[PDB]
This record gives C-alpha cells, structure tokens and sequence, in this order.
C-alpha cells in the first residue's frame, strides 16, 4: 500500500488568506512524466466532487481559484482567496497501483 | 446528466448477505468502467473494487477479497455487489462512482450512497 | 516470424470468446500472409492477412499493413449450406520510416492496442455514436 | 462518447510507459474529434485522431476511422531548438453494414486489439521480418 | 447548444416510457444536426434531427426544422435480418423574421407544445378523429 | 372530436399565460377546422388550424396538419387602423400508414411534445443557437 | 474552450460600461464560433465572431482571427422597427508557426491589449488623428 | 498624437514583462508610423506600425491599421551571429463612416481591448483551441 | 505648443476646502492621462495623484488618498483637484503634468504651478 498521509489534520484561515494543504507518498507516484495524485472536495451532506486530476488539470466544474503542484513525494494544493463555498474537506488519493490507498483528509 | 442512483442497505446482523444496485442514467453504461468506493462513520473514504467495460478484469481490495462479488449488467444499466460474512467493519455509505478513461481510475462521477451496517 | 497457430484469448465483447487461426500460406504474387479460422468451409470463414513492405524507388519507408474480415452466416429455408449477407472489416496500416528505431514502433503498437479498450472508442466501434 | 482524458498504460516494448492525451475539441468541418499531448510547441506533440462517418447516399457503409501521429524531435549543429525529423503514423479503417448487430462490431475491435499483442505481429512491427 | 445525451422521460401513450437519444454529429453541407437512439441493428433506431439557419447579418428570415421518424421491425420467416414494415413520421417547422423578439417565440413553442397536450389533438392523432 | 373552446393554461415563455381558443368553424372543400382567439381587429387574432386526412376504406397513408400563426400590430402614425408588421408560424406535419397502431402514433405525439421542453430545443428556437 | 457567457467589464470611453454576450454556436461550414448582445432582435445586435485555423497544403502555419461589428438603430419616424445606420469593423488577425511557443504566442495577444490604451492609438482611433 | 515612446507595461502570460518601444518616424510615401525596440541589428527588433486612411473616391470609409511583429533568434551549429527563424505577426484593421460618433469609435476599441483578456480569447490564442 | 496653465491658491486655513485647474491646450487633452506633482517650500519634489485616459483608473499617494480627489473635464480642456482638510504640512505650489506614454508616468511636460498654504 501507498499510504498517503495529511500533513495537517484540520486548519483555519479568514475569508482573505491563501490556504495551503500537502499529501506526503509513501513511494514515488511520477510514473513516466506524469503523477497520479488527484484531489477531491465533500461538503458534508453531499458526495464528493473532483477538483485536480492528475496533480495538475481542472476539472471543468472548478472555478479556478485552485491549483496544485509537486513531484514524487509532496503534492500540494494552493487556494488563492478562499471565498464561502471553499470550506469543506480535501482528500487525496493516488492512481499508480492497484489497491488505490486515499488520504486522511483535512477540514476548514 | 450522469446520475448514480443507488438502493439496498439496512440494518443487517453479522454474517449475513446484502445486494446493492446503481441506477447509471445519462450515458452509455456498457463503456465505462464501474467501482464501489465507501466512507466509514469515521469519515475516511477507501476502495472497495472496480469491474471494466465487458465484466472481464476484476480489482478487488484486500479486506474484500475473500468475501464480496462485484457484476455489471449493461443491458439493464445496473452494478450490483453480493456481500457475505459482514465481519463488522463494513458500517460504510457505498458510493457508486463512474471509472474514468484510462488504466486505473480517479472516481470522476459520484453518487448519495447506502447506509449498511 | 514464423507462421503458426494463433489462439486469441479473452475476445468479445464479455471476453470470454476465443478464436483460433491457422496458417493459409503466404502469396508469391504479392507477400501477403494469410490466417484462417480453425474449422469451417472456404469462403465462409473468418480471415486475417498481414503484409510487409520495403522502401523502393516509389516509396522512401516501410509500411506494416493487418487487414481482418469475417462474414456472416444465414442458412436460408430451402439450402444446405450457408450464404454470406454482410462483411466486417479493419484494415491497419503502419508507416515507419528507415531510421526508427525498435522502441518507436514499439510504441505506435502498443498505444493501438491500448487505445481500443478506452471508453472513446469501445462507444465509437461498437455503438457507433461519434466523440463530442 | 464525450472527450475526456485518455490516459494509456503498459504502453512500450517492455511495457511500463504510460501516455495521456487531453482533448483538443471536435472539428464541425468534418466531425473529428482530437486528443493530443500536454506539449507547448504543436509541432511536438504525439496527437490521435477519430471519427465515425454516417452512411451517405454514395458510401452506404458506417465507418470508423482512426488515426494515431508519434513525431520525434532533436536538435542539429548551429540550432538552438528542437525540430522534427522523423513521423511514425498509424491508421485504423473499420467499415461495417446496416444490419450488423453491436457483438459483431465488438468482435473486431476486440480481434484486433489480440492481435497487436501476439507473436507474429509484435515481431513485423517492431523488427520489420514479413510472416515467413 | 453543443449536442449532448437528450433523456425524454414520460413519453409515450400511457405516459411511462423513455426515450434516450446519443448525438450523432453535424452534417457538414446543410448544417443538419443528428440525434439517434442506442438501439442494435442501426438500419431500425429512433432518429431525431434539428437544423436552425445561420445567424447571417443580411438573412430576412430565420428557420427551425425538426423531424421524427420511427421504424418498426419485422422479423420475416426466411430472413435472418429484421426489416422496416413502416414508418411514423413527424415534421415541425418554425419561421421567424429578424425583428422577432424571444418572447414571440417562446411563446409558438410553447402553444405547440400545449396543444400536443390538449384533447383535440390527442384524438386527432391517436384515434385519427378529424375535428368537426 | 367536435370543436369546443380550448384553453391553454401555463404557456408562454415563463410559463403563465393562457391563450382561449373559439372555434370557427370547418371549411368545406379541404376540411381543414380552424380555431381562433377572441381578439379584437380580426386582422389580428391568434389563428390555429388542424387538418386530418378522412378515413378511407382504399386510403394508404393518414396526414395530420396543424397550423399556427401569431401576428404583431403596430400602430403606425398617420393611420387610424393597426397594421402587422410579421407573423410567427409553426407547422406541424404528422405522417401515418394504414397499419399503424394506437401507440406508435401516441408514441410520436408525446415525443414531439417533450421535445419542445427540452433545453436543446428551447434554446433552438428561443434564442436561435444551431446545435453542433 | 467553451462556449459559454462573455461580461465585457470596463467597455467605453469612461470606461462604466458593460457587454454582455451569449453564444451563438459554431458553423459547420467555416468553423466560426459567434457570439451577440444579450437581449436584442436578430439583425440589429452586437456581434463577435473568432475562428482558429490549422495548417494544410496551402499554409504552413496557425491563423486565429476575431472580428466584431456593431450597428448603429435609428427609428424613423412613421416606423416601428429600427433600421440600421451604419457599421462599425474590427478585424484582428494573428499569424502563428508550427513551432512557436506558448509565452511567444501569449506576448502577442498582451502586447495588443496593451497598446490600444496607449495614447498613440487613443488618438488615432477615437479621434481620426494620425501620428506626427 | 505625436511620436514618443510607448512603454507597455504588464505583459506576458503570467504579466510581469515590459517592453518599451522607440519611434523612428513616419513614411511619407504611405503614411505608415513607425515604433520599433532598442536592438542594434534591423532585422531582430520588435516593430509597431500604424496608420489610418482618409476615404478617397474609392474607398470611402476612415481605415485604421495596426500591425505588429515579433521575431525570435537562435544561432545554429557553424554559425557565429544569430539569425531569424519565426515571426509572428499581428493585423488589426478598424473601419468607420463619416457620421460615426467618437464614442462609437472609442467602444470599439476598448470592446477588443477586453476581448483579448478573456477566458474565451485567451485559450484559442495561448493554446490554440477552436471555441467548442 | 504643449501648455498647462493653473489657477486656484491662495491663503486658507486649516480644515478648509479647495479647487484647483489646469488649462491644458496644445494637444489632445482626452488621449493622455494626467496628474498632479507637488513641490514644497524646503524644495523636495512629491507627487499626489494620477488619473487616466477616460477618467477611470485613479492613483493616489499616501498623505493624499483619504481626503483628496482629482477629476477632469475632456470637454472643457480642465484638470481639477478637490481639496479637504487641509492638516498644515500641504504647502506647496501644485504643478500640473502631463503624463507620458506609458504604465506608470514620467513627467514630460510641465506647469508654473499655485501658491498655496
């Protein structure tokens, strides 16, 4: 298993501020140029959505206040200023075997 | 739209057997690849299993593996799981997500869910 | 290679199907091998033919070309044997010139196998809905 | 179906590349759809084409066509960026007929995709030896 | 808009059937754009198409077409294939002029689509009742 | 059946207009029964027509037509009289042969009926878009 | 990308205006996607319109090219619908290689976004005035 | 106005570039002002042009002209100074009556210079992606 | 001949109100942006504000932007700038520039300027 772990179990910021958030691999997951880490949002009465795929792309229901980077170890996920709707939960997941270990997640 | 609509769940003792189901309406069900992803009441999501196009290749998880079958109907649009022995840990909600384009999914379509205990 | 016995397994649509072909013989006339289903009469059969061909005074690189066809059988009331109504076909063509090397088309092959097995065109082939 | 992300894996002679291809639009001009690479520059990237074509009052047969471009690049004495030397292109005709069924047309693309992974067309392809 | 999946629910006599309609691309030369149904044997499936006149700077007159046909099949003793007995046609066509305003023809849609609905006119199609 | 007064409820572009129909009477020679809205100027009245083919014993096809047509008055300057500056038509064609049941002739009806409130078609015909 | 609503923020001379633009769908005939003014009759709006061209035999390089016009309404007198005045024209065309870049590409489209607020093409085009 | 330097600030896919322009005349033959960069070699500067045309007996309609080049330098293998290898270019053409307003003038000009910061604008330009 | 002829001044006490003009003739007054550049009575230069072509993106400085305004008339040919609360450190002469083709300006012509205190 690829364990990924949060580094931040839960974080706080105001309505201004940029928030930041890291999901550390167990091994690498940049296969041959491209790394499988993708990123999700669940509001709490609601299945999740898909925001990042493949640490970098969009997802065309975003609206592109989000955006991720990183390579082989840490892969982070940047929100220039968070606005009302943005408080939720962030999991991870990782795409590069078969027993497809997620993420801890996060809360706002 | 892709909608997921899924049925089952309940108030099952240990040991016994269930069958889910997804009602898969707005595309062509008989493309895609299908998965059951769950969600513990402790709030933390995993994998359950994937089934391809045809129902041929099959990806089951470890804690799965020795007890739960997973089929596909694509004439009726539907995606069941078989389940036995209950071994009390599956307290989960059983999401029904759509398998992206690819080699191993990354879950682009989501649905409410089941509570099973 | 060598032209042997070919077992094509996990085949179909559910992927349970095989379909197994003997060698017919290569054609001095044009360098075409030939394959055929294991049982079944001539012109009733499923065929799949493979031809190689060198650079020239016409054309400066190689071309690798797969063409496959397989008929349908509809024993009509008042016949003994089969007729055909309608074939199926898929002509492959590759086009690799004389300095690629063996890990390039490698790559052609395999993203071809790859890509018939991807939700764009299992729904294109076999359902024949285009991509939008 | 609806262009997302074809991701491929086991991709190469070894078999551990991987290639993903992100959606380019469809051209209304002749309806095909496009996948192409993540590259900056056009003229790098590895791009895959496909289209499905109704039966016309000429033609009478659906057909599905696609088509794969793998262009190399390097660069040359007194040159400062990469150019393009080499192209290995692929192309994919299927022709089918009114009356087929949908498990005819995925008996061709699954035949297909069997054959590209088998010993006599893994060995003209990527050595270029005709079937002998 | 752009052509995507069309579910028409409740449709039919009794009112509990569906109707689920694929895009099938734009016809290049008249613009005609296509939908059809994921039924097998594509010579016998639900078609529907809708063209609409290019929004010119000098067009007088703006134009919407629809049409609806539906075959039914026929399995003939003797035949392995199904065959077209008969056909249920259906052609609506609007017209506007380039002073028409979107309330003007919201408002034909929706009378059009009210009168399908009213008793005169499901008895003067589904029972063939000429009005009197 | 026979004529009555028709009220069409919850039409209009947001959905809450009505539109009261009186009837007026069939023309002899075609057969073709017209309805009207009680407005005055008859210049200018909303005008619905239905029109269906009578049963024949040697009659191979049946025909249903319905007509409508909006005008827009305009009170010019210099004339005591409204005139109509355009119209806003609608023609609806159905198409039937002698062997057509109950069902595929409702079947078409609430076709053409939900697909008028569908989002391609009120953005067809509202807003002018061509779908692509 | 998407055709979706375009808000034009900061328009105008003092720079409070709005424009707000829908989208009017592509052309199968040229590939031209088209935008207008959100809330006018047909023929008398506010019209955008950009096509982006590949290579081919002919040209060797990348052609995007927008084009808007916007009319001018006068009522007569004696009237009910507007005519049109005059036109106003802007044609942006840019040229691109097969092997440009991105950041060469996105230097172009800020440079000319910056230089119509300069005070040499202020003068030249709001006012008539050339450059001494 | 009158030729001075035009310093463009905010430039650039991510916009922290700057680029100053240094005039160099006007054509008299034409009518053509000139901007070009700080380069020494003629042939490796970033140039601005611009004119507008009074209507003659011809053409009888005010012309604006912009047009913008921008080449890019790259030495090769053997070759010591650098050479020319792209260019790409810009062409925006504004065109008015006699009776046009200034603030028709001036909307035109900052409606294309909102266009070219847009989601829409900014993909078929930086990406070179057809509006679908 | 590029002209910027002031008016306004005088002697005002503290907490008082003002407004000042500038001709501006020679040129096209509505192509170029516009500002105003201080000079006080220990001889050290200090600029107060910018504003643009059309009169939409405006700069202040720091000791300016709480009390002051500038506005402009493309009619009339007149820079103006509204003065408020005077707090008895702005005694300078008020020189009316003309911006320079450009991003931020540089001051290429410039004007004799108003006492006041």
């Amino acid at each position: 298993n690829i364990v990924l772990t949060q580094s931040p179990a839960s974080l706080a910021v105001s309505l201004g501020q940029r928030a930041t958030i890291s999901c550390r691999a167990s091994e690498s997951v940049d296969h041959s140029g491209n790394n499988f880490i993708h990123w999700y949002q669940q509001k709490p009465g609601q299945p999740p959505k898909l925001l990042i795929y493949l640490a970098s792309h969009l997802e065309s229901g975003v609206p592109a206040r989000f955006s991720g980077s990183g390579s082989r170890t840490d892969f982070t996920l940047t929100i220039d200023p968070v606005e009302a709707d943005d408080f939720a939960t962030y999991y991870c997941q990782q795409n590069n075997e078969v027993p497809l270990t997620f993420g801890a997640g996060t809360k706002l | 739209e892709v909608q997921l609509v899924e049925s089952g769940g309940g108030l099952v003792k240990s040991g016994g057997s269930l069958k889910l189901s997804c009602a898969a309406s707005g595309f062509t069900f008989s493309s895609y690849a299908m998965s059951w992803v769950r969600q513990t009441p402790e709030k933390r999501l995993e994998w359950v299993a994937t089934i391809s196009d045809g129902g041929r290749y099959i990806y089951y998880s470890d804690n799965v593996e020795g007890r739960f079958t997973i089929s596909r109907d694509n004439a009726k649009n539907n995606l069941y799981l078989q389940m036995s022995h209950l071994k009390s840990e599956d307290t989960a909600i059983y999401h029904c997500a759509r398998d992206s384009s690819g080699y191993f999914p990354y879950f682009s379509y989501w649905g409410q869910g089941t509570l099973v205990t | 290679a060598k032209l042997e016995t070919v077992t094509l397994g996990n085949i179909g649509k559910d992927g349970k199907q095989t379909l197994v072909l003997n060698p017919r013989g290569v054609n001095p006339t044009n360098g075409v091998a030939s394959l055929s289903q294991a049982g079944a009469v001539p012109a009733l059969e499923k065929r799949v033919t493979v031809s190689v061909s060198q650079p020239s005074r016409n054309r400066k690189n190689y071309k690798v070309q797969v063409k496959i066809q397989n008929p349908t059988a509809c024993t009509a009331n008042g016949s003994c044997d089969p007729s055909v109504t309608r074939q199926a076909y898929a002509d492959v063509t590759f086009s690799f010139t004389q300095y690629s090397t063996d890990e390039e088309r490698a790559f052609v092959r395999t993203e071809l196998a790859a890509l018939l097995a991807s939700p764009l065109l299992i729904d294109a082939i076999d359902q024949l809905n285009p991509a939008y």
